[PDB]
């Protein structure tokens, strides 16, 4: 996809989205 | 730290580290070495001040040499330089004597947050209360 | 002691850490010294401070009279001399960690650490954890992975 649409978001960004979050981004790869 | 084994802490001083009538001798004499606590100790002493109160541990085995640690002073001592009065009483405590400063307790009690059990600084407050309610003394709060 | 107007409130306070809470590990401080405690309030401490306990309970009839509300997976631990550790906020931490590297350091055994609850399950150490904020380690897994 769009490399810079994703890192624009992809520096600034909340918390507990995160926190509910990067326990699954190591499902659908890795 | 993990495993005490000799500690006997009667309180030095600064300015110059060689005693005789006090301490001197009694301070190093059964695998100690008289020599080394003014080559050791003032290289732990300027960095901070001089003359006043100082406990201590070393380490000596029956080594010959040894390393020498520091400590903390008392804290119903400060309540002298650090409040008034430098005596206690003068009236026995039958009588209630003594005088406070509420502003300090805190900070000249923090001034000890290195050897204290309570998590809240505020706490470590609560315990000056008795050691300087350790007469009568009220403090104007 | 106390009669029961007190063995309830050793409950229903020591309970809504449960149902309020994260993460479980355990304990058998046979030799329990108190340099002990001292540390571990200072690790409580780094773990914020009073948010962390281990209350000694393991009277079935206490920190399991907590269990068959949740947790009923320690049925199991509270027999023998127990030490139950409970989590509020912080990652389900590192907590974990230094019981093992603490008892690794003779301080006394682990249970064999029975283990716990944040699954439902058992032992094993893990630092599956505080790692917790190594989302980091998905920050460098974007310029690696658009570079690389």
């Amino acid at each position: 996809s769009i490399t810079k649409d994703q890192i624009i978001e992809a520096v600034a960004a909340m918390s507990v989205m995160d926190v509910v979050e990067l326990i699954s981004a190591m499902e659908e790869k890795f | 730290a993990k495993k005490v084994q000799a500690y006997v802490k009667l309180q030095v001083a600064a300015g110059m580290a060689n005693p005789s009538p006090p301490v001197g001798p009694a301070l190093g004499q059964q695998g100690v070495n008289i020599m080394e606590f003014c080559k050791a100790f003032n290289a732990k002493t300027d960095s901070i001040e001089k003359g006043l109160p100082i406990p201590v541990v070393i380490t000596v085995y029956a080594d010959r040499s040894f390393t020498f640690v520091t400590k903390t002073p008392p804290a119903a001592v400060l309540l002298k330089k650090a409040a008034g009065i430098k005596s206690g009483s003068g009236k026995p405590n039958k009588d209630k004597v003594g005088k406070i400063s509420r502003a300090q307790l805190q900070e000249i009690a923090q001034t000890k947050a290195a050897d204290m059990t309570g998590a809240d600084i505020e706490a470590m407050t609560r315990s000056i209360e008795g050691t300087a309610r350790s007469m009568g003394l009220v403090v104007e709060d | 002691m106390a009669l029961n107007l007190q063995d309830k409130q050793a409950i229903v306070a020591e309970v809504s850490e449960v149902a309020k809470g994260a993460l479980s590990a355990v304990v058998a401080d046979s030799r329990g010294v108190t340099v002990d405690k001292m540390t571990e309030l200072r690790k409580a401490g780094r773990e914020a401070g009073v948010y962390m306990r281990v209350v000694r309970n393991t009277l079935l009839r206490r920190a399991v009279e907590g269990t068959p509300f949740e947790c009923l997976k320690d049925a199991f631990v509270g027999p023998t001399l127990i030490a139950y550790s409970m989590e509020h906020p912080g990652a389900a931490a590192r907590l974990f960690k230094e019981f093992a590297k603490a008892n690794a350091k003779f301080e006394v055994k682990a249970a064999a650490f029975e283990g716990e609850l944040i699954p439902a399950s058992q032992i094993d150490r893990l630092a599956t954890l505080p790692t917790y904020e190594e989302a980091i380690a998905r920050l460098m897994a974007t310029m690696k992975e658009a570079s690389a």
